[PDB]
């Protein structure tokens, strides 16, 4: 009756039930084994005896095998849902490859023996949450970044961009440039402490150029971080610096274009008479479009790139976070759900190949 | 498929629901064109000429539940009309003319709605 919603982030599985507001469970999408396997938190606080991997790369899973104990721990550890009892809604990254598709649907309806699934584009369901059926989702999360041009309820494949850049290379940047204060994060632990002190101090400028100036002239741009040793850390513009790597790619060593060149260049993609409604409905998902400035910033330079008859908006929700799970968990509980998901009886008959 | 798509687009006129807890609910034919500030709404516009507009309308104070059912149910609604119909977001006090043509006495706002499905 109740259908549980599982988003498989590359760096955080979010899972709930159907018609909450929020993912009750939100954990990593690690997988640890000793020197039997364990799963998200439990295996960061097991470093020392077990090797941790990311079975979720850049939105796409590349090992079976753990990926199967991730949904194992959801369901049994996290929710204590039996998955023969309940139909799942499960997201996928856009341009998710055929043959990842109809795996996870297999070890869905084979293995946990669900009676039902369906499985939907994050980017999708986070216009949905937005209220929207039209519009450009700017969806970056951990793993990976892509923009998805919708019309009148649909994705159009031939626009997807897709962008490696994404939140963990942003810890990354904020890791190394920090040697230049005379810090040495480098272990998976101190990732994790420089992944927190990211998301509590960086911001997005402006203008970058201006802001390193005005910065420069005086230690206001300065604040602290408690870590967890007791010892306090001091960022200066590395507050600002390290987000405006998803802008300037350069700062990483990547050829590859910004956020901004990248919207643009998927909503060109689109045919012209269509071009307004994309321009005009930007709208941001995902942790890494949590920076304070960013939608300021997207709309300057994507309003520069634009014609200058284009309206541009960048909508940015309070809850985007998670927006991409709310979604599932909305389209999920309308009346009209029944008769999208696929049932394990038509799958028994049909083969993986149903869920397209 | 669903009962009041059953109904939607047969003849010439106008239909509008309201999103109620994750369902599509008709409205009193009598409170056409008073829509509450706190719900969201589908409308569709049947033309004979049968063309299709449909829009959703979203209050200022609905919830997100509300204003992401009532996207999806449009794409629903659409698809079931076999993609023929124009598809309008109508947000409260920035609608469009044609859906402020649509009612006679204009648009009116109403304090309050119904509750959120979360
Ligand atoms: N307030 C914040 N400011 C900046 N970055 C943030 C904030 N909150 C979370 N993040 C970053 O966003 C990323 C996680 O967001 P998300 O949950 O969108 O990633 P995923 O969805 O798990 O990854 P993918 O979607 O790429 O598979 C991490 O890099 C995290 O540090
Ligand atoms: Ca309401
Ligand atoms: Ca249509
Ligand atoms: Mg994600």
């Amino acid at each position: 009756v109740q259908a549980l919603v599982v988003d498989n982030g590359s760096g955080n599985v979010k899972a709930g039930v159907a018609g909450d507001d929020a993912p009750r469970s939100v954990f990593p999408s690690i997988v640890g084994r000793p020197k039997d396997a364990f799963v998200g938190d439990e295996a960061q606080t097991k470093r020392g005896i077990l090797t941790l991997k990311y079975p979720i790369e850049h939105g796409i899973v590349t090992n079976w095998d753990d990926m199967e104990k991730i949904w194992h721990h959801t369901f049994y550890n996290e929710l204590r849902a039996a998955p023969e009892e309940h139909p799942v809604l499960l997201t996928e990254a856009p341009l998710n490859p055929k043959a990842n598709r109809e795996r996870m649907t297999q070890i869905m309806f084979e293995s946990f023996n669900v009676p039902a699934m369906y499985v939907a584009i994050q980017a999708v369901l986070s216009l949905y949450s937005s209220g929207r059926t039209t519009g450009i989702v700017l969806d970056s999360g951990d793993g990976v970044s892509h923009t998805v041009p919708i019309y009148e309820g649909y994705a159009l494949p031939h626009a997807i961009m897709r962008l490696d850049l994404a939140g963990r290379d942003l810890t990354e940047y904020l890791m190394k440039i920090l040697h230049e204060r005379g810090y040495g994060f480098s272990t998976s632990a101190e990732k994790e402490i420089v992944r927190d002190i990211k998301e509590k101090l960086c911001y997005i400028a402006l203008n970058f150029d201006e802001e390193m100036k005005t910065s420069e002239q005086s230690s206001d741009i300065e604040k602290s971080y408690e870590l967890p040793d007791g010892n306090i850390i001091t960022v200066g513009n590395e507050r600002f610096r390290c987000p405006e790597a998803l802008f300037q790619p350069s700062f990483l060593g990547k050829e590859a274009a910004g956020i901004h060149t990248t919207t643009f260049n998927s909503i060109k993609k689109c045919d012209v008479d269509i071009r307004k409604d994309l321009y005009g409905n930007i709208v941001l998902s995902g942790g890494t479009t949590m920076y304070e400035g960013i939608g300021e910033r997207l709309t300057r330079d994507i309003t520069t790139l634009a014609p200058s008859t284009m309206k541009i908006k960048v909508v940015a929700p309070p809850e985007r976070k998670y927006s991409v799970w709310i979604g599932g968990s909305i389209l999920s509980s309308l009346s009209t759900f029944q008769q999208m998901w696929i049932t394990k009886e038509e799958y028994d008959e049909s083969g993986p190949s149903i869920v397209h | 498929e669903h009962p009041e798509f059953l109904k939607a687009g047969k003849e010439p006129g106008l239909q509008i629901w309201r999103v109620e807890k994750f369902d599509l609910v008709p409205v009193p034919p009598n409170l056409y064109g008073d829509f509450f500030t706190g719900d969201a709404y589908v409308i569709l516009k049947t033309v004979q000429l049968l063309q299709y507009d449909l829009h959703y309308w979203l209050g200022n104070e609905c919830s997100q539940d509300e204003s992401g059912a009532a996207a999806i149910f449009t794409v629903q609604l659409d698809d079931y009309l076999n993609g023929r119909a124009v598809q309008h977001r109508e947000v409260q006090g920035f609608e469009s003319s044609t859906f402020s043509g649509y009612f006679k006495s204009g648009l009116k706002y109403k304090k309050g709605g119904v509750a959120s499905g979360f």
